[PDB]
Formats: structure tokens, sequence, C-alpha cells
């Protein structure tokens, strides 16, 4: 049991009874909550008799019980029965948080009818929203989602209205009317089709007639299909073993496609028994295989938590946040307890806490940005929220980065209690017996600290370094919890490295860290091998803007912190790279960046010894369903890795005009020399004319397959977008230098090289001897 | 005057450590020539030996070797149309086929009894003799003999058992070893055709080339291409690497490995069959070895490159100490002077 298809159990199918309630509109409506069989949508009958559907892939978290949201209007409380008899009313509360990004999130609150119906729902609906296969699924599946939506959103008379479709694919109107009439489904009378004569197959033939695909036909003509109609079983098998394979992988570990296997593909994909009976696959069945479950762009092994988790903590990149309490601009904006929950739900493992003194009347430490017109959320509420959602997305260690300004043993002792009171066993009060806190003793692995929390405080005003400069002196209470992550002031690499303590670590502001990158880079890597290093953004960035974290990953920095508030290019990448290794937020560094004996220069302009460098070619072919409106689209293709690898210049032309089914015939975007592929990452992104964002995707250079594939696009917070998707061709291969082509050839088949050259020296002999 | 003179010796200890140089050795070869099994032995002798924690790391793979070795066995019963003798093995045979190879951690009643049963079938044993026709790992015979020890609930494989496991190497990994007076950086690489394209990335600053051939390859065919002889690839893949400009002032060491299996396979399969121009006796342990040795040493374009060659057995720990002691000297005396 690694990754399982998101099965929706019995209760969720037919659905139990609930009470939806709203505060600002004072609503209290009954609703029969239902999730469809394939696990696409959560729908119910609305108050208007409208079918209001909710996208499951946009669920961020589902809260149950005491952790669920409670009403804050007096009259709403009483009408639910909170001023009533039973202490049972919490056991039926369920709050479903939804949204595209963590800043903008609407809350849907519910109340159950039966005892414990609410409990089982929360946790089962949660596993749907955060399933891996569900999110990374095929192109086939993503269309069915589109079909499921149209079938669900029915009008008063229980029918699928005409305009529903015209506004979904609003990239055309005139065509769509001819396409539905071609299907024979009468929309002419009352502009609404019945759900009976709108089966999955009818929706299929609809798009085949509406969406004309010339690109797929050129690709048919290539693979020996000059006799156009069909493809033989051999043509298909050979096509997969020459194009669709990844030539980097071994032949014995990953074997080619056998003929008996290729048969099962035809059976699953070809609808005509006219062609399935003959061991052939039509154009219609090929269009499906391209978007099928086997022919994805990425392999499953990439998305799965299948990276080693036993290496030292320092040998991993870690997903990290800066000033996580803030939800807007760094200055006058507001703070929120909720952002800490959302942060840890992302996959983040390091979160910052700028705690402060209390007030004279009471005595509660609170969190906020050092006097700067920010709202002041309390400490207890934050710690409790962390204690909830810390180990929901990922069961791997979390780092509470305490930026202490509490200047009294009175209230500083109080936060020592709050930690032990709230977290309890999860808090790592003392060291492990295997790894003590000695010089030379390496950091424990992520697996050695599964489900544990580590405090980051001292033990025993600056223009651009912020409130992190003048941090207060830690006291004897708080210092007890600190152990494996000890922040100390940095002197120099030799000093802190020859000291030979591993648990010790120093934080770096963006600008000071930047100079160390330029002035002494190899020295940085060899510090990061042993010890830890945090990197937070400078104080100049007053609008919560982000620096490029790839900069510092190149030299082996673990905690490259960012502003989760904004989702710019930088955060778009941080989001999409930690998706891998099963959303764990722990990505294992490339061999040489964490090996003591090896040492390489991050700036090398030539291949490194030992490191198997790769060569990548990306040709953009076409796209489908890229807009709710006729408008031009253009595609960008960028690579982020070492500076030597990093290019972000390539861009397609603006499309003819069609945002429905545009096709680009363009020169492939070449990345001929990728020195360190294990670190580097490809990035396809689609835009409208005048820079309007549509959908991007981050792909690792290491795992990306070669051949014709669809690339299911995502929003800025790497959530799966339904309709939009590109068709691209790829060629990831092992790098052979230009000078050593023929040399590399001999090795691959020396039976021919020996022979064909020996033969020469033999038949040349009678001329000399 | 003890603690002061203590840290004078500790200084002079770390003196020799950092002051000695390291030499980069490449372990090259065709598929399954026994290259990784060699490194394991170097780890046994001059590296970190195998702890009981480490020995149970492979206990999962030892099970998967039995299934992969048995799954491929049962397919050959259909390939070659070999009939089963006992018919109650047909129920067990269907059961083993349909087991996934990848997800196998346990080893229990449902299958242990079944696999035992299949190994005693005459049709299956007749199949083992004809294993030169399909692809089947050499360690198969070792493991299926002692299925009883493996079936045990508290089974922990010995060091011998961990040499025999079949885990195919991919890419380029660099295992260093300290031999007191000098460090040996030993690069292990993949053997199959896909993996040879990669090799290029580790040829710079090479001191020596420990090439590895398997003697018992002479009748078998490549897994990567079922239309060619394995020994003929080794022969040609050697020829290639000797020509290369890279390795001009590099020593060449030819390990003729799997010598034990040559004495077994010679007493029924003949060398005269697959390499015609062999004038020596048939069923020959000795001269059949010697004809192979000279076959490689005569493919030498450099008339001055003296190719230092040893026959070896990669699963024997005590054969490698002898062979590597001499190879250690041959190397050191060619670089230091
Ligand atoms: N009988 C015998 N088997 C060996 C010897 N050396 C290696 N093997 C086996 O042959 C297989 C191939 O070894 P391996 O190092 O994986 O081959 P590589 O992939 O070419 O490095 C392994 O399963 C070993 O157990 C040997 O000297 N004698
Ligand atoms: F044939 Al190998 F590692 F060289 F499996
Ligand atoms: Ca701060
Ligand atoms: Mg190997």
């Amino acid at each position: 049991l690694q990754l399982e298809p998101p099965t929706v159990v019995e209760t969720l199918r037919r659905g139990s009874k609930f009470i939806k309630w709203d505060e600002e509109t004072s609503s209290r409506n009954l609703v029969t909550l239902r999730v469809d069989p394939n696990g696409f949508f959560l729908y119910w009958t609305g108050p208007n008799m409208e079918v209001d559907t909710l996208d499951i892939s946009s669920i961020r978290d589902t809260r149950t019980g005491r952790y669920a949201r409670l009403p804050k209007d007096p009259k709403i409380r009483e009408v639910l029965g909170f001023g009533g008899p039973d202490a049972r009313l919490e056991e039926k509360l369920m709050t479903v948080v939804s949204g595209p990004d963590p800043v903008n999130t609407v809350f849907l609150n519910f109340m159950a009818v039966q005892d414990d119906t609410a409990k089982v729902w929360s946790e089962e609906l949660f596993k749907l929203a955060m399933n891996i296969l569900a999110q990374n699924a095929s192109r086939n599946t993503f269309l069915r989602k589109a079909y499921t939506k149209l079938k669900l959103q029915v009008n008063q008379d229980g029918r699928i209205p005409v305009k529903n479709i015209l506004k979904m694919f609003s990239a055309d109107k005139k065509r769509v009317e001819t396409a539905l009439e071609s299907c024979g489904l009468k929309f002419n009378r009352s502009e609404s089709i019945r759900p009976d004569e709108f089966s999955l197959e009818i929706f299929e033939r609809f798009l085949n007639k509406l969406c004309l695909r010339p690109d797929i036909d050129k690709i048919l003509l290539e693979i020996g299909a000059k006799g156009k109609p069909y493809l033989t079983l051999e043509q298909l098998m050979d096509f997969i073993n020459q194009k669709q394979r990844d030539p980097r992988l071994n032949e014995v570990l990953y074997p080619p496609l056998r003929p008996s296997q290729a048969r099962l593909l035809i059976e699953k994909y070809e609808p005509n028994q006219q062609f399935l009976e003959r061991d052939q696959m039509s154009m219609e069945g090929f269009s499906r295989y391209l978007g099928g479950e086997e022919n994805g762009i990425l392999p499953l092994e990439a998305l799965d938590l299948s990276t080693d988790m036993t290496q030292p903590l320092s040998a991993y990149f870690i997903n990290s946040s800066h000033n996580t309490y803030l939800t807007a601009g760094q200055l006058a904006g507001t703070s929120s307890v909720e952002m800490y929950r959302q942060a840890l739900l992302w996959g983040c493992r390091c979160v910052e806490l700028d705690v402060w003194k209390g007030r004279p009347p009471e005595e509660e430490p609170f969190i906020t940005h050092g006097f700067t017109m920010t709202t002041e959320v309390p400490l207890r509420d934050v710690l409790e929220a962390i204690a909830e959602t810390a180990f929901k997305t990922s069961p791997y260690p979390v780092i509470l980065s305490f930026e202490n300004h509490v200047d009294s043993a009175k209230q500083q002792a109080k936060m020592a209690e709050y930690c032990r009171s709230i977290f309890g066993d999860a808090l790592l009060i003392e060291p492990l017996d295997k790894y003590p806190l000695a010089p030379g003793v390496p950091l424990p692995s992520p697996q050695d600290l599964m489900g544990r929390i580590l405090v980051k405080n001292k033990k025993r005003p600056t223009t651009d370094e912020g409130t992190a400069s003048s941090e207060v002196n830690a006291t004897e209470e708080m210092s007890t919890l600190v152990n494996y992550i000890e922040p100390v002031k940095f002197k120099s690499f030799e000093a802190a490295r020859k000291r030979n303590k591993c648990f010790e670590m120093s934080s770096f502001v963006e600008t000071k860290a930047m100079e160390q990158l330029t002035k002494s880079p190899m020295e940085f890597v060899e510090y990061n091998k042993q010890q830890l290093s945090r990197i937070y953004p400078k104080g100049t960035r007053v609008d919560s803007s982000n620096y490029m974290p790839q900069l510092f990953w190149n030299v082996g920095c673990q905690l490259v912190a960012l502003n989760f508030q904004t989702l710019d290019v930088a955060m778009q990448l941080n989001a999409g790279v930690f998706e891998y290794n099963g959303r764990s937020g722990y990505l294992l560094k490339p061999e040489f960046m964490r090996r003591p004996d090896k040492s390489f220069d991050p700036f090398t302009e030539v291949i490194v010894d030992g490191i198997v460098a790769n060569a990548l070619r990306v040709k953009v072919i076409s796209g489908q369903f890229l807009s709710d409106r006729k408008v031009g689209i253009y595609v960008e293709v960028d690579m982020f890795g070492l500076p030597v690898d990093t290019r972000r210049k390539y861009r397609t032309r603006t499309s003819q005009g069609n945002s429905f089914n545009p096709v680009w015939d363009e020169e492939p975007f070449d990345f001929p020399k990728v020195v360190l592929p294990t670190l580097a990452s490809l990035r396809i992104a689609a835009f409208e004319e005048g820079g309007k964002f549509v959908g991007h995707r981050i792909l690792p250079v290491s795992a990306i397959r070669s051949g014709y594939h669809y690339v299911c696009l995502r929003n800025e917070a790497n959530q799966p977008l339904c309709l939009p998707a590109l068709l691209i061709y790829t060629e990831a291969s092992d790098y052979i230098p230009d000078d050593h082509q023929d040399y590399a050839e001999a090795l691959i088949n020396p039976i021919k090289h020996v022979s064909l050259m020996d033969q020469r020296a033999r038949q040349l002999a009678a001329l000399i001897g | 005057a003890r603690r002061i003179n203590d840290e004078i010796e500790r200084q002079l200890r770390r003196d020799k450590r950092d002051a000695r140089r390291e030499l980069k050795l490449l372990l090259l070869g065709t598929g399954e020539s026994g290259k990784s099994t060699f490194i394991k032995q170097m780890r046994i002798i001059h590296g970190s030996g195998y702890s009981d924690e480490d020995k149970r790391g492979f206990t999962k793979l030892v099970y998967q070797n039995i299934f992969t070795a048995m799954q491929a066995m049962i397919r050959a019963m259909d390939t070659l149309k070999i009939p089963y003798k006992y018919e109650h093995n047909k129920a067990h045979a269907q059961l083993v086929r349909e087991v996934d190879v990848e997800k196998v951690s346990a080893f229990e009643n449902p299958y242990v009894d079944a696999i035992k049963s299949l190994w005693n079938d005459p049709g299956i044993q007749e199949c083992y003799d004809r294993r030169r026709e399909y692809q089947l790992s050499d360690s198969t015979k070792y493991y299926l003999n002692d299925l009883d020890r493996v079936a045990d609930p508290s089974y922990l494989p010995t060091q011998q058992d961990v040499l025999r496991v079949r885990v195919p190497t991919t890419g380029i990994i660099e295992y260093p070893f300290d031999l007191q007076s000098v460090i040996f950086r030993m690069v292990d690489v993949g053997g199959q055709r896909s993996e040879r394209r990669k090799w290029i990335h580790c040829f710079e600053n090479v001191t020596s080339i420990m090439f590895l051939v398997a003697l018992s390859e002479y009748d078998q065919v490549l897994v990567e291409s079922d239309n060619e002889n394995r020994m003929e690839e080794s022969k040609a893949l050697f020829r290639t690497i000797i020509t290369y400009p890279w390795f001009q002032n590099s020593s060449v060491i030819l390990f003729l490995n799997k010598k034990d299996l040559l004495e077994e396979k010679i007493m029924y399969s003949h060398l005269v069959d697959y390499f015609p121009e062999y004038d020596g006796p048939q069923r020959d342990a000795q001269a059949a070895r010697e004809f192979i040795l000279k076959m490689f040493v005569d493919l030498n374009p450099d008339s001055d490159k003296i190719i230092y060659s040893h026959f070896t057995c990669a699963t024997d720990t005590e054969n490698i100490r002898f062979v590597f002691a001499a190879v250690k000297d041959t190397i050191l005396q060619l670089n230091l002077k």
C-alpha cells in the first residue's frame, strides 16, 4: 500500500444529511451532502433549487470537533442549540476549508444530523482532497471531471442547460451549436438536454467533432502510418520503445514493452470491436492512449515518498517559511492564526514565530512583526493550531523558529509551559540516545525525528536584517527545549567548521548570505554538508516579495525561507518542487552536495567528473481548452538549476488567436548541456496576450520521460486545473560531448565497432604485406 | 610529559592521512561480469564490514531473488514446452506466477511450501540445465537449495549470502577505500548497453582499469540483445577501452572472473563449440581457461602495454585478498616509481 486510487466509500456516495449555515447572511439550510463515485466534486441541492458543486481538489483542510469552526453570532449559536442541553453538538460539527491560495480561502461550515456521521465524513473527505494519484492523474481523467461538472449543475427541471456548455468552453459559440446538433441531442426547443441522453460516450463524440486535432494526425503519419487509418500492434509497440521510453534508464531494471502487453493497451483504449478484433488501434483510440494512465509525463516513483529518509538532517532541502504569521504586506497588513494552519498544510516544515512581551493588565505573549502597524494574534492560539495540523500533510519533523523578544522570566517561563502543555510528547525536550550532542556527532535523520517538533532559540533594530538583529537573551526555561537546532552568531566558515559541532547552525539574511555565495562558495557547500543554515529575506522587501531560492539551494542551504503570502515566480517554484517525495517537504540533496570526500564548484562551466550530466530538448506541439474566451496564448519554457544550467529565455509565439485548440509548429527549445540534472528543474508555463496568467507546471529534469505527452497545467499554488493542458514532445538523454560521439558509440555496441574496423585492417593487408 | 607527547603522535597520525594521495580505479565490464560483487569484497576487507543491521537490509532482496529466479523458471516451462511431472505443482505454479515480484517482504506458508514443491519437479530441474537458453541468474542454484533456512521466521543472511544477491547496478558510484599508505577511489559502473553511454563522465584522471570478464559467459547470450554471445562482447568491449586516448599512461588489469562456474560448465558444455579455433582438450578446466586468457591478451594494439591478469572468484572473500594483495603492489610500484 504505497499510492491507492481515491476510493469513495458507501456513506459518501449516497450521502448523509447536514445543515449548512452562514454568518453574514444568517442562513440555516438543510442539505444532503454528496460526493460522486469517481471523487471529483462535492455537491448538494441549494436553497434556490440550484446544484452548488465544490471542487474536491481545492479542499485545503477539513476540521472536525473542537478544532472545527464555531459560530460567533449570539442568535446563530442559540438556533443550533449551543445554549441548550447536550455536550454533543461538537461531535457533529464539520468545517470544510476551500480555496485556490492560502490567503484567499472561503469557509464552508456544516452540522450533522446523526451522532458521529460528521466525524467519519471529515477524515474520509480529507483523504480525497490530498490524494496524490487524484491530483497527478491522467488527461483522460481530467476530461471526465469536466463531464461530471456539466452533469451535476442541473436546472429547476433537472436538465443540463445549453449555456452551461457555451460558457465552459467559451472559446467558441458558433461551432458548439453545430457540434451538439451533429450528436443528435435536441437542444433546440427549451435549450436544455436531459441527463439520460448525455452519457460519457456522447460527451466523447461531442469533443471529437467540436475539437479538431490536426497535430495528432501528423504524429500518426510519422510512426509508419502512411497507410493512414490505423496502426498495427508492431508499429505501436516500436513507437513506445523508441520514443516514449526514457533512454537514461537501464534496460534490465526497466524493460521495454512486450507484444503481449501492447495487446492489453488496445483492449482498454480502442472502442471499436471492428479494430480490437484485428489487433489494431484507430486514430480515436490513439488520441486516448496519448492521454491515458500509462503515458503520463512523470513516472509514479517521482511523486511517491520514495527518497531515502535515513541520511543526516542537513543533507536535505527543507520547505520553509518567513514571517508566517503575516498574511499581507510586511508593514501595515494584518496577521492571522489561520496562516500557520495553512502553512503546515502546504507541506511546509519550518515556520517562524516572532513572539513578544505581554500587557500589564493580563500577561499573554503575542505574535506580530516588530512594531509596524500589524494586528496582534496571541501565542496560545498559534501553538494550538500548529499542534493540530503539523502532521496532517506530512509525518516528518517540524521546526519552530523562535525569534524571541520576550524580556521577562515571568512570561518567558509561561511559553515554556505552553509548549509542553500543548504539544506534549511531540516536543523534543531531550536528545535521542543514539545521537548525543557532542562534537563530530552528526545530526539525526528526518526519520529519527518522525512526528517530533524542535525548538530553535538561543541557549548557553537593523536596516535590512529586520527585528531578527536585536533578539533578546534567552533564559534558563526556554533553553531546555533547544538541542539539535542551536542558533549561534556566525563568525567565519573555518571557525564554525573546524569547531566540528553539527547541531550548531547560523541564520543568514538574504544580502549577507549572497556575498558568502560569491566570495566563498565551495566553503559554503562544505559547511552545509555537516551543519544547517537558514536563509530569510531582507527587510527591503516590505511588500512580502520573494527572492529566488534556487540561488542558495545551489550551495546546499536547507531552510531557504520564503513569504508564503505572495505566490510569485520564486514561490511558484518552491511550491511545485516540494510536491515531490510525497508532499513531505524533505528533498534529498544530490550525492556530491552532501558527501564529505567529494567537492565541486557550483559555478563550473564544464561537466563534472562522476556526475552523469544530461541533455534535454523540449518542443511545444499544441494545447487544448486554455481559456474562457477567444484570446491568444503563448508558452514559456525555463530551467532552474545551477547557474551553468539555468536558462529562462525560451518562449513560443502568441497563438494564431484560437484559445480552443491552438497548434504551434516551432523549433525545439534545446538544453544541450545540463551539468547537474539531479538539482535542475524544467518549468513550462502558459500565458495569454499581455501577460495574463493561465497555468504552469514544474517538472524535475531527473525524472521527466521522453516522448509525446500531455502536461496537465496547474494554478499558482500547484492545484490541478481541470480543462487547460498542453501537448509537448521531450528528449531527455545522457550527455555525450561533441568530440567524443564516435567514442561513445563504440562502447554501446563493440561487436560492430571491432568487426567493421578490424575488417578494414584485414582487407588492407594485401596492399602492404 | 605524557599528554603533550600524546598530541605530538596524534598530529603525526593525521600527518600521514592527509599527506598520502588517492588513486582512481575504474571497474568496467559487460552485464553481470561480477563488478558490484567485487566492491562488496573490497568493503569486506579494506572497508566497513557487514553488521547485523546491514545483513538484514538484504533479507528483503534475498526473498525477491527467489521469486524472480522462479518466475522466470516457470515461463521457460511454457517457452520450451517442458511438461510438469507431478500435476499438483500446476496449482502451485499458477500461484507463484501471479505474485508480484516488487512487493515482497515476507516469506510464509502460502508460498514457501509451493516453491519448495516446484524445485523438486523433474521438469523444473530439466529446465535448470537448459538455463543457458533463457535468462536466469547464477545465484539461483545457491538459494533454492537452502529454502529451509530462508523460510525461517528469524532468518538473517550471512556475509556469504549478501555477496550472492542479485541487485543490478545503474549509473556511476564512487566507493573510496583506505589501504593504510594509500587511498583507492574505486568507481563502479553499469554493465549493460544503456549504462555504457554514461561511462564517459568518469574517465578523467584514471590511474588504472580493472576490467572484468566472466569466464562462464562463453555459451550464454546477452540479456540486452538475445542474438549475440556474451563472451564476444567482453572481448570487443575490452578491445575498445584499450584503444582509448584517455588511458595512455594507465595500467590495465584483466580479471577473468567466475572461474568456479567455468569448471562446472566445461564438463558438459564445450568451448570448442562456441569458439572454434581452440586446439586444446575438451572438458578442460585448465587450458580452456588459458585459451581465454591469451584471447584477450593478444587483442593488444599497444605492443608495450603489459596487461597484468588474474583469474578470480568474486564470491570467495579469501581469493580476493590474495589477488588484491598483488594487484595492490603491481599498481603501487608502477605509479610511485
Ligand atoms: N559463482 C559465482 N558467482 C558470481 C561471482 N561473481 C559474481 N557472481 C554473481 O553474479 C551476479 C552478478 O554480479 P554483479 O556484481 O551484480 O554484476 P554486475 O551487475 O556486472 O556488477 C551476482 O548475482 C553474483 O552473485 C563469482 O566469482 N562466482
Ligand atoms: F550488470 Al551490472 F551493475 F554491471 F547489474
Ligand atoms: Ca522575522
Ligand atoms: Mg553491478
